[PDB]
């Protein structure tokens, strides 16, 4: 019942003139929000993107964006102009909020430098990580003394302003979110773990919501030995999902791959192995 | 500091591979980093151009993930493979899709 929104934007600092930034905006897993770069504006990826803010509230937001990024590449690139040995340089900053179940709001503001974490915003001050401190500490401190407004807009955002467009998309983009698509499954002969032994592969594609049960089994013993796959991405916001089992030729015959899913109703999906067993 | 993460590439089609009926490959190439990285999609070895591709993004761990795809009618004479090239990678990574699994 815990639903999350957040921005995020990767920064490739290459040289002490040249940097460049990718944005985008995500409800839960569902990209919302893409950053055209060269206008400097949101890209609305879908009818209900706008999630209930006005057009003059959304371009306000956008001037804020373009504000944030000139200053932070500007302050960034000085520093680093210094330690020009340290280019190139990656920046990942995830912001955003979490709804929790009876409605409370839990934002949240973290950096990373080059994939490893250096500082996040707790409460209502920056905290540095434990590990990677001197240029943790550093910013940390920059950012609590010398950048006035920067910390008072980043908690009304994620505190505020993040949780209010939140329930707002949700409301918009309510026939999309809850959506049920059902899966298709298939049966296949994977690369034989061995003479005799065989390889039997089930697949599960298309499905939305994420959350899925693929097993084989044998009437309702579940195979202790089927390994799932991980839970893959379709284009379109549908999910992909292998479970495999291998076992010894003429044991087959019984095994049946099984699918449990929201959109399926009950009925679930049942897929028996035939093999060369059928005319 | 300084963390390098060597992409995760798997190959996988959205529908049954029916020789004959169109279909999507996916390449979904996980957990990498730092973001630059060179995917391209191949049938038979040389390079689709009809491709299709997520934008960035990343995990919490702060490794970054997309999804490359594409339309395409599979044949029995055809093979397709997703090629990554990737600073941890000595020589760009090739992993061919299995049209029987
Ligand atoms: C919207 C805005 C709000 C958010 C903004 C806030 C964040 C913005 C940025 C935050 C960063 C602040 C923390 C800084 C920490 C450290 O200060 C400073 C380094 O510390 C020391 O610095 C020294 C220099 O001073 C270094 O020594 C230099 O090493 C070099 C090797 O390449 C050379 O050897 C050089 O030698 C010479 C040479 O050979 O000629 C001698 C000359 O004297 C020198 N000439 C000088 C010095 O003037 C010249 C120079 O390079 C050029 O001038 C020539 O062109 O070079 C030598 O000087 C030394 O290593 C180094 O350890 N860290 C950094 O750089 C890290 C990069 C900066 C940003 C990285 C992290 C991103 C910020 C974090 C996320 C952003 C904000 C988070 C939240 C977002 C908003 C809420
Ligand atoms: C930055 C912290 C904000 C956290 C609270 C956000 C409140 C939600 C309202 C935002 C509406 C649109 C969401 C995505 C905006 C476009 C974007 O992805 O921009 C990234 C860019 O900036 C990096 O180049
Ligand atoms: C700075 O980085 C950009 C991005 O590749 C490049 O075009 C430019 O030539 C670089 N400067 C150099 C290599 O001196
Ligand atoms: O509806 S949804 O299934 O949550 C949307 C999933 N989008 C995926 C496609 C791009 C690659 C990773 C995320
Ligand atoms: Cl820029
Ligand atoms: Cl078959």
């Amino acid at each position: 019942e815990h639903v999350s929104f957040h921005v995020i934007q990767i920064f490739s600092f290459v040289n002490q003139s040249w940097a460049r930034g990718q944005g985008s905006g995500w409800l839960d897993e569902l990209q919302t929000h893409g950053w055209d770069s060269e206008s400097g504006t949101i890209i609305f990826l879908h009818q209900w993107s706008k999630g209930q803010f006005s057009n003059e509230e959304l371009s306000d937001l956008e001037l804020l964006f373009r504000f944030y990024l000139f200053g932070l590449t500007r302050e960034i690139q000085d520093h680093a102009s210094q330690d020009y040995s340290k280019y190139p340089f990656e920046v990942q900053v995830k912001a955003g909020c979490e709804l929790h179940s009876g409605g409370s709001p839990e934002g949240f503001f973290q950096v990373a430098f080059n994939g490893l974490d250096l500082l996040s915003f707790q409460q209502t001050t920056w905290v540095p990580s434990p590990g990677c401190g001197s240029l943790a500490q550093s910013v940390c401190h920059l950012l609590n003394h010398q950048y006035e407004g920067v910390t008072e807009t980043v908690y009304n955002l994620i505190r505020s302003t993040c949780p209010r467009f939140l329930l707002g998309l949700l409301d918009a983009g309510k026939m999309y979110v809850h959506r049920q698509v059902r899966p298709e499954a298939w049966l296949s002969s994977g690369p034989s773990p061995g003479p005799g032994r065989l390889q039997l592969v089930c697949h599960v594609s298309g499905f939305y919501p994420k959350p899925v049960w693929v097993m084989w089994m044998r009437g309702e013993q579940e195979q202790q030995g089927t390994q799932l796959g991980d839970i893959l991405p379709n284009a379109n916001g549908t999910w992909y999902l292998r479970a495999t089992l291998d076992v010894a030729d003429g044991e087959a015959a019984g095994l049946s791959c099984r699918v449990k899913h929201s959109s399926l109703e009950g009925q679930d999906i049942i897929l028996y192995w035939r093999g060369s067993l059928v005319p | 500091a300084a963390i390098q993460r060597t992409p995760k590439i798997q190959v996988y089609s959205r529908h049954p591979a029916e020789n004959g009926k169109s279909n999507f490959l996916n390449c979904y190439v996980s957990g990498f980093h730092p973001s630059d990285i060179e995917v391209d999609l191949l049938k038979n070895g040389e390079r689709i151009e009809k491709v299709e591709h997520s934008d960035l993004s990343f995990s919490k761990d702060w490794s970054f993930y997309l999804l490359y795809y594409t339309e395409f009618t599979p044949t029995e004479k055809d093979e397709y493979a997703c090629r990554v090239n990737h600073v941890t990678l000595s020589q760009p990574k090739i992993v061919k899709w299995d049209r029987d699994m």
